[PDB]
């Protein structure tokens, strides 16, 4: 999970 | 039949002015398209919202029912809420489940005027949040309107185009239809590690039968409109020939755009409206969708010009909009000018990738  | 359709009221703008991350975006992109009257030369259409059944049809119960469960007042205690997406990139507002049930009815509206044939273009600005899977919020996006409506347009037309042209991976419309070849997606966007999302590299071409159905189109920093249409139009010319689509869906996220605060690629509206252009010729039901975009003005300057190259029209060099005028400044045009940013594409690595992606293109017959 990444974040944008 | 011929005039698009253009979703939208004031609740929905309302609606989706409140995004967290794009406060206001929806009222400034729709006040520059009412104050070049392009409004004017098109069908507006009020948009309904989605229905749980049809929200459904997608996400599982257990998300939506998670969804509207912290939206109701607004809850960010809930231990599963991480788990379902929601934080920082998507927090845990109130009325998100309203929110998302909006967008998303609107893009199923959109794509039902094109089955009804009251339209070969519809337009919906506010959609296009391409990120959202199944059961996780994800990247700004609760909900993917993207999805929903490929899904109703299947109902009339057997073979849906998907067209990504966000900044980022369209990794959630990517991963609904992985599985399936009724449905091709291409994404151009910017591949780098840590960059969100992390997926779309050229490898990435569908799972078991919906093998090779699935494009991707890694770019790196500092493209412009010149060689970025070369790319895509090479792309979706052997996509094309080889899918032979019925229909298409065209996301067109403004974070590409020179200007935008993630500073990564170096483009202009005139640039994507080429690619939009190519995509028009087609003559096929065409459901237009927004998308990224973070510098608010440009993002409105980019889609009414875009909305201008729809209705075949020239827009006027100076902006007309009075009520957030101030915004377009300190120059005021509809026009936007590049930056002086290397551009970290060399031509041979390009090159590569367009034969890597017509090599897999011969596969689908
Ligand atoms: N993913 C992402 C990146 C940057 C952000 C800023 C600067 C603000 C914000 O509220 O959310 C962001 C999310
Ligand atoms: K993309
Ligand atoms: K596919
Ligand atoms: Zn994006």
């Amino acid at each position: 999970r990444h974040k944008k | 039949s011929l005039v698009p359709v253009y979703i939208y009221s004031p609740e929905y703008v309302s609606m989706c002015d409140s995004l967290a991350k794009i406060p206001k975006r929806a009222s400034m992109v729709h006040s520059l398209i009412e104050a070049y009257a392009l409004h004017k030369q098109m069908r507006i259409v009020k948009p309904k919202v989605a229905s749980m059944e049809e929200m459904a049809t997608f996400h599982t119960d257990a998300y939506l029912q998670h969804l509207q469960k912290v939206s109701q007042e607004g809850d960010d205690d809930h231990p599963d809420s991480i788990e379902y997406g929601l934080g920082y990139d998507c927090p845990a507002t109130e009325g998100i489940f309203d929110y998302a049930a909006a967008i998303g009815g609107a893009t199923i509206t959109a794509a039902q005027c094109l089955i009804d044939g009251m339209c070969k273009v519809a337009i919906n600005w506010s959609g296009g949040w391409h990120h959202a899977k199944k059961d996780e919020a994800s990247g700004f996006c609760y909900l993917n309107d993207a999805v929903l409506g490929i899904l109703r347009l299947r109902r009339k037309f057997e073979r849906i185009l998907y067209v990504d042209l966000d900044l980022h991976h369209g990794d959630g419309v990517e991963d609904a239809f992985s599985f399936t070849s009724k449905v091709m997606t291409v994404s151009l966007h910017k591949f780098s590690p840590g960059f969100f999302p992390g997926t779309g590299d050229v490898s990435d071409v569908g799972l078991g039968k919906g093998r090779y159905y699935s494009v991707n189109v890694p770019i790196q920093d500092g493209i412009q409109d010149e060689k970025y249409y070369q790319i895509c139009e090479s792309v979706l010319k052997e996509v094309y020939q080889a899918f032979n689509p019925k229909a298409v869906v065209l996301q067109l996220g403004a974070d590409t755009i020179a200007g935008d605060p993630m500073c990564s690629f170096n483009m202009t509206p005139v640039g994507i409206g080429k690619c939009l252009k190519y995509i028009l010729q087609w003559q096929l039901a065409t459901l237009i969708l927004g998308g990224g975009g973070f510098n608010l003005a440009n993002t409105a300057r980019c889609w009414t010009y875009l909305t201008g190259v729809i209705l075949g029209k020239t827009l006027s060099s100076e902006i007309p909009d009075r009520e957030f005028f101030t915004a377009y400044g300190p120059d005021y045009v509809l026009e936007i000018t590049p930056s002086c940013r290397p551009d970290r594409n060399e031509p041979h690595r390009i090159q590569q990738i367009l034969n890597y992606i017509k090599g897999n293109l011969k596969h689908v017959v």
